RNA sequence: UGGUAGGAGU
């Protein structure tokens, strides 16, 4: 929430000013960047469910 | 000057370029906070086109570490000087001796834990007489870049800002010399076609000593 | 030589003076060293940190 | 309890004075001495300089032509100028001088209510007789130390640090005093070091008045 | 201005689920319209919930039964 | 750009930079309690900005976010009163640049101070390995409610009494407090007020303050000593003891459970550590925290009064 | 510029009947320390009061001896009498006598009433009599003085404690006001023997200190 | 701006 989750960042900032102190975890953007970097070498990365 | 020192401080002070040392001795014809003029003695005075050498002191100028460099005349009017004596004191020198800091009364005792491990407790008298105040010179540069949609101009009128900001600026969009600026205050116009004006960074509050303008050969010159 | 120089002035040879507390006003025991020391101010300012 | 009375205001110099208190019970001497010293070094009315304007200069980091000393050094010299105003809490002092020679504080144009304790104080030196200097000195009444940063308009005005404090060194001793036959009577002498602006006896009276006023906080009137 | 947690830890020994239950109770106070049980004196919801947990009137089972009562009230208003 | 220290895995995935963080030089504050820490007013204002905005919107001084932002930038009078409410009970995480211990990062309850330096508790600095010589420490603000509860329950300095490496206590009087305690708890062969018989510790303090008796004079003081012979109950034991004035004065801050035998000795650093560990074993945590604060204050005060100095003689 | 901040009894908290803690509104920088130290010195050094100074017992004629049937040592008897707090109206020198026999603690109320003198705590225990047939006949003499007078400076001699105050501790910590960031808050502790309440002790000390400055404050 | 060194602090 303080580093990479841009949606988490804006939601946390909006929550704080409203008196709420919740938190949406989300996914860091650094991890997605790493996923794309590894996919760029012909290695298949997938967050399989 | 240090009350107790090794004794070579004079050598390291004169051997650096900070202090102005008289190359030819004589008498001090004219002294001033900006320059010193020495009347050379006849014996040391060359026969052909004999004259008097002029020492121009460098006043407050920014150093590499953003500290002030200034020369203080340590000689009076009419005081004789010889070859090799220091005429002006550079930064952190006193009468030709390397004066790095200040000497003050010191007591070695614990005091209510305020000097716990390496902390130091300083009397308010030290602050009151301004004996540890240091000058700091900063350099802020603005460039009139040639971006698309028309060149960027340095002009006074800044859209969508208060007149108070323009009050400090002159009619040419440059800050007056000697203005007590503070963090965020506009220093130049720097209006871009479409706003982005160079301003004092936050936490900085000091008078503007001088402004230097470099202009490309061929373009017009603003009134400032 | 330092002791002789101190005796040249009107100072104790041991180099320690009895100091009085500033606020309480009661003199400290164990005479405390007092003297003049050359102190420097380093470039590690605090408003820059 | 015997009441202390002030008996001697003996002065050994213009800036040095010793004030003695003859009658004092045992234990009261040190208490009164310490309280008086703290309340004298802490809070006393002063008349230090606050503002200065020089016609030629704009900012205090510049150098005036024909003046031996830098403008910052001139301001630092002015900071130590000791002056007392007996009628007003605000005054404007004008200094005008021309020709070769040191510019002492005696050259300041003076009014009836403004006097200089030590005219020998030097401000700056003029090296060229053609050059001339002019100042407008602004003097205010205050107490404590008020830095120039915490003031809360024109370019010409130069701000100096203000330290309104006439006293700079207070020392006291408690000695045995012989009154009639009873012993334990103590004599308290207080040695003062002012800049000449504030009288010693008046300083003691003001300090004791402040101490008595502050004592009324946790006690009913007495 | 609570300084210790040991007394509240004695109620819930793990001291790890203490954080969870206290966070749930404080979320109940500060997000919902729920008013604290223990009297409040210009304190943050953190310390208010911790002081309730200390007094023994708040527990995980107590919160669960309270939530069940609120669920029953909500379903009752439906019909 | 994947492998190595400069790669994503080490630099960005495990080393994310965090908002709501600040850095400043640290300095010692002896006024602080164990759980508190100094915090500059400007640093606190910058870190807690969204909370200030929310409080301004709730109170109603600022209608919109832009108005609140302008008001905060103006640092008006009302902003400080709002700030005092926000940081009233909000812990802040403090850590040193090298973080070796689990205790390298600890949570404190902040107090607004003037200046640009973070005031740190003297006893805490032992775990941080701080030296107060240009040392720097970064602060972090836990935002979410779970994070605040978590910091209060686990990371607060009052909770970290014993190091995880070994059972020995991690807070201990170190440099000046131990010197003051050693100076206070010592005996001189002949001193002012020797041979006196005193009613109790209060009389010893009154005698030392008035100057009638020295801090090292051997006297006989009646001491009320409590021993928990019964399970959960304390029985008072009063007797005359051959102790100095300094030991009697120090006995006032000692809790009820501890015996008098600990104070009677010379009280070196090992003795102080043993006394703190004994208090932790017997009376729990809260009395140990109060005792540590009292020990630090008393040691600092009496070390200052001692006027210990080093000289060439 | 002569105006100064004035506190008004921001908190006077009574821990017990004989123990109190006093707090003050923001004081100017450095006034907390001087006020606290002045009050401390006045209370410990110069406060009128009455206490036992010497005691004569027919049973024991030496400082170190033994009394039959008394579990308390002779030294402990002196401490118990010294801890006794008594106030006397008018007369500056009065002698108190007490005789008692039988098993049971010799409480303070056991002493003869002796008219004007009052004992603040009658439950104060002087000595214990182990034997029923054992008896104690002791005679104490009290007088009004000022401050603590040790026995060394001074037939059994017991050091007198004229001042009603047992413990004084003043603490100063920073206080915040909108206009002035650095100010002082004075916290004063109090431990009196019970003859005079802590608030009255502080009032009397302040009155004495302000009376000592009457001559200085002239035409003010 | 961003990547490199360069020196320094703990
Ligand atoms: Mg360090």
């Amino acid at each position: 929430v303080k580093s990479d989750d841009v949606n988490g960042r804006t939601k946390m900032y909006k929550n704080i000013v409203d008196g709420n102190h919740q938190m949406e975890p989300g996914m860091p953007e650094s991890f997605n960047v790493l996923l794309k970097e590894i996919r760029s070498l012909g290695i298949n990365i997938e967050l399989e469910d | 000057k240090p009350l107790v020192g090794t004794g070579m401080e004079r050598a390291v002070a004169v051997d650096s370029g900070v202090t102005a040392v008289a190359k030819r001795g004589g008498v001090v014809q004219y002294v001033d906070a900006s320059r010193i003029v020495i009347k050379v003695n006849e014996d040391e005075m060359y026969p052909g086109e004999a004259g008097i050498d002029i020492y121009n002191l460098t006043k407050y100028t920014r150093s590499n570490q953003n500290t002030c460099i200034n020369q203080m005349p340590c000689v009076s009017l009419g005081e004789p000087v010889e070859r090799g004596d220091v005429l002006a004191d550079g930064p952190s020198t006193d009468l030709g001796e390397l004066a790095l800091g200040q000497n003050m009364r010191v007591a070695f005792m614990p005091w209510n834990g305020y000097n716990f491990e390496d902390s130091i407790l300083v009397s308010e008298r030290v602050v009151q007489e301004d004996r540890f105040t240091t000058i700091h010179i900063q350099e802020l540069a603005c460039v009139s870049r040639d971006t698309k949609l028309g060149p960027e101009e340095i002009t006074a009128d800044i859209p969508n800002v208060g007149e108070a900001a323009l009050s400090k600026l002159d009619e040419s969009g440059i800050v007056y010399i000697g203005a007590e600026v503070t963090g965020g205050d506009i220093l130049v116009g720097k209006v871009t076609p479409k706003d982005s004006s160079l301003r004092v960074p936050n936490g900085v509050s000091g008078t503007v000593i001088d402004v230097q303008v470099f202009t490309r050969d061929g373009v017009e010159k603003d009134k400032r | 030589e330092i002791k002789e120089l101190l005796k040249l002035g009107d100072l104790p040879t041991s180099g320690q003076i009895r100091l009085y507390d500033g606020r309480t006003g009661e003199q400290f025991e164990r005479p405390v060293t007092v003297g003049y020391m050359y102190m420097l101010k380093l470039n590690h300012l605090v408003d820059d940190k | 309890f015997l009441k202390p009375r002030l008996v001697d205001i003996e002065q050994v110099s213009s800036t040095h004075a010793k004030v003695t208190l003859e009658p004092l019970e045992r234990g009261f001497g040190h208490t009164l001495g310490n309280a008086l010293r703290r309340i004298l070094l802490s809070s006393m009315p002063g008349c230090a300089v606050t503002e200065v304007e020089i016609d030629g200069v704009l900012h205090e980091y510049s150098t005036k032509e024909g003046v031996q000393e830098d403008i910052l050094e001139i301001l630092l010299n002015l900071k130590g100028l000791a002056v007392r105003v007996q009628g007003k809490d605000e005054v404007i002092l004008t200094l005008n001088k021309s020709g070769i020679g040191p510019v002492t504080a005696a050259d300041i144009t003076h009014d009836g209510d403004v006097e200089i304790v030590k005219p020998q104080h030097v401000i700056c030196h003029l090296t060229d007789e053609n050059a001339s200097i002019s100042m407008r000195i602004k003097v205010q009444r205050g107490r404590g130390y008020v830095p120039a940063s915490t003031r809360i308009r024109p370019i010409g005005r130069l701000l100096v640090d203000a330290c309104y404090s006439p006293v700079e060194r207070i020392a006291y001793n408690v000695e045995a005093a012989r009154v009639e036959q009873r012993t334990d009577l103590d004599k308290l002498v207080i040695e003062m070091e002012t800049n000449g602006t504030i009288d010693p006896e008046e300083a003691i009276r003001r300090a004791a008045t402040i101490l008595a006023e502050q004592l009324e906080a946790f006690v009913d009137l007495e | 201005a609570r300084v210790t947690v040991q007394d509240a830890v004695e109620k819930i020994g793990n001291r790890f689920d203490l954080v969870l239950v206290a966070a749930r109770r404080a979320r109940q106070m500060q997000v919902g319209g729920k008013d604290p049980l223990v009297p409040e004196e210009n304190d943050k919801t953190t310390v208010i919930a911790l002081r309730e947990i200390e007094e023994g009137l708040i527990n995980n089972q107590i919160l669960d039964v309270r939530e069940r009562q609120e669920q029953q009230e909500q379903e009752a208003a439906e019909l | 750009m994947i492998k190595g220290k400069q790669g994503r895995f080490r630099q960005n995935l495990l080393g994310k930079r965090v908002d709501y963080s600040g850095r400043s030089v640290i300095t010692v504050g002896p006024y602080l309690r164990l759980h508190q820490c100094g915090l500059p007013k400007k640093m606190a204002l910058e870190l807690f900005k969204p909370f200030i905005y929310g409080k301004l919107e709730l109170r109603g001084l600022a209608t919109t976010i832009k108005a609140a932002k302008k008001m905060v930038e103006r640092e008006e009078a009302v902003v400080w009163d709002i700030l005092d409410e926000v940081i009233r009970e909000h812990p802040v995480l403090l850590n040193r640049a090298p973080t070796l211990h689990r205790l390298g990062i600890q949570a404190f309850e902040p107090v607004l101070i003037e200046g640009k330096a973070i005031q740190l508790h003297p006893l805490v600095c032992a775990a941080y390995n701080a030296d107060f010589d240009g040392d720097q420490m970064a602060v972090h603000v836990p935002l979410t409610l779970e994070a605040q509860l978590e910091a209060r329950a686990l990371m607060m300095s009052t909770n970290n009494i014993l190091s995880p490496a070994n059972g020995e206590p991690i807070i201990v009087p170190s440099q000046d407090v131990v010197l003051g305690l050693y100076y206070m708890t010592r005996d001189c062969v002949n001193a002012k007020g020797e041979g006196m018989v005193l009613t109790g510790p209060k009389e010893a303090e009154r005698l030392y303050r008035s100057g009638l008796a020295s801090l090292h004079a051997r006297v006989k003081v009646r001491i009320t000593e409590y021993e928990k012979d019964a399970n959960g109950e304390l029985v008072a034991k009063t007797s005359l003891k051959d102790t100095t004035v300094g030991r009697a004065i120090l006995w006032m801050i000692v809790p009820k459970g501890l015996p008098y035998s600990i104070v009677n000795q010379a009280l070196g650093k090992k003795a102080i550590s043993k006394m703190l560990n004994t208090c932790y074993r017997i009376l729990g945590l809260k009395p140990t925290v109060i005792f540590a604060d009292q020990i630090m204050y008393t040691g600092f005060a009496y070390a200052a009064r001692s006027g210990a100095s080093v000289g060439i003689d």
